[PDB]
């Protein structure tokens, strides 16, 4: 299959600013016809994509001027002269020329923040869950940006990675900080050989990880 | 003007057929350089088959053997099968056109959802998040175990809406979970009422569950 | 070198 490699994966821009993102095919898009069918697509959350660009660079009507597509070969270029907020959304290239037709793995244009440390909660299973016979440790990682961050569960200060799954929101609407959910879910008898529980986020507005932790006798 | 519309099961067993349609207007796949092609994407964009005016067909060569393509331009129609469903073709399926002349997916459908599951329905438990003892007090609400989806949560009936996120549901056994938070001022909790309400209507389900202190 | 069809 041909390869469709966008950089950045993430784009954080303030309202305003110039935008670019790269698209390099692991083969030429030139079909035999002469033609080099490389398109750029937007997808806005709830909505279908829709297209922004055909033939590298010609823009499909209707598609602001401040939309263009540059490149040939395999290097193309999808440039926003100034971001404008209905501009944010995932922006994929695609290839026609090959098949199977491919998409690069979409690039999401979003909103620069100041750095904000995450607000980290750390929750017991309910005595509601435990009667049931199940046990769920939640943690909540609220308000931070960027997005980046990275989450640690220890039981009795070991390592657990095992029942993990993690969730985000979407970009905050009013501050544009990132959320995040931790859940540790364990069998009651699990649950029950075992004493601490810690949840630990490490970001980049502190050396230090942020520590919350329980005892479940406590 | 150009519409497209796909339609489908919304849920299927693992190894059941998936049968789509994908019915048009204001075209007809009979005119000559028309093309209709299906995309999907699953739990990006996956491009998966594509037919022509003259019957021409095109596969993705991984998913090939699970892949059968067809239309009847009569009834202005066009079918895809997928064989073997497992997990993994739970997406939104797309339909698209492309002409000769116009040669880029200019017109989409707005999508079928699709989950194979072998689930069947449940409703959610639904667990009250309230601080243990080790300013700001961040409150929750777990919602677990429900299928099919979608679930709904409010806090205080909507009245509390400031500091609250929902976070997307996750799949754990077949079944679906998700917290809410919400966050508000000490003196606001415990002195006033919390509650979480959550609404899983294929269930039936509306349930409140008060915070209170462990 | 399957190339897709545009004429």
């Amino acid at each position: 299959d041909v390869l469709m490699t966008q950089t950045p994966l993430s784009l954080p821009v303030s309202l305003g600013d110039q935008a670019s993102i790269s698209c390099r095919s692991s083969q030429s898009i030139v079909h035999s016809n002469g033609n080099t069918y490389l398109e750029w697509y937007l997808q806005k959350p709830g909505q279908s994509p829709k297209l922004l660009i055909y033939k590298v660079s010609n823009r499909f009507s209707g598609v602001p001027d401040r939309f263009s597509g540059s490149g040939s070969g395999t290097d193309f270029t999808l440039k926003i002269s100034r971001v404008e907020a209905e501009d944010l959304g995932i922006y994929y290239c695609f290839q026609s020329s090959h098949v199977p037709l491919t998409f690069g793995a979409g690039t999401k244009l979003e909103l620069k923040g100041a750095d904000a440390a995450p607000t980290v909660s750390i929750f017991p299973p309910s005595s509601e869950q435990l009667t049931s016979g199940g046990a769920s440790v939640v943690c909540f990682l609220n308000n931070f940006y960027p997005k980046d961050i990275n989450v640690k569960w220890k039981i009795d200060g070991s390592e657990r990675q095992n029942g993990v799954l993690n969730s985000w929101t979407d970009q905050d609407s009013k501050d544009s900080t990132y959320s995040m959910s931790s859940t540790l879910t364990l069998t009651k008898d699990e649950y029950e050989r075992h004493n601490s529980y810690t949840c630990e986020a490490t970001h980049k507005t502190s050396t230090s990880p942020i520590v919350k932790s329980f005892n479940r006798n406590e | 003007q150009v519409t497209l519309k796909e339609s489908g099961p919304g849920i299927l067993k693992p190894s059941q057929t998936l049968s789509l349609t994908c019915s048009f207007s204001g075209f007809s796949l009979s005119t000559s350089g028309m093309s209709v092609g299906w995309i999907r994407q699953p739990s990006g964009l996956e491009w998966l088959a594509h037919i022509w005016w003259d019957d021409d067909k095109y596969y993705n060569p991984s998913l090939k053997s699970r892949l059968t393509i067809s239309k009847d331009t009569s009834r202005n129609q066009v079918f895809l099968k997928i064989t073997s469903v497992d997990t993994a073709d739970t997406a939104t399926y797309y339909c698209a056109r492309r002409t000769t002349t116009a040669d880029y997916f200019a017109y989409w459908g707005q999508g079928t959802t699709l989950t194979v599951s072998s689930a069947k329905t449940t409703p959610p438990s639904v667990y009250p998040l309230a601080p243990g003892s080790a300013s700001m007090v961040t409150l929750g609400c777990l919602v677990k175990g429900y299928f099919p989806e979608p679930v709904t949560v409010t806090w205080n009936s909507g009245s509390l809406s400031s500091g609250v996120h929902t976070f997307p549901a996750v799949l754990q056994s077949d079944l679906y979970t998700l917290s809410s938070s919400v966050t508000v001022p000490s003196s606001t909790w415990p002195s006033e009422t919390v509650t979480c309400n959550v609404a899983h209507p294929a269930s039936s389900t509306k349930v409140d569950k008060k915070i209170v202190p462990r | 070198d399957a190339e897709f069809r545009h004429d």
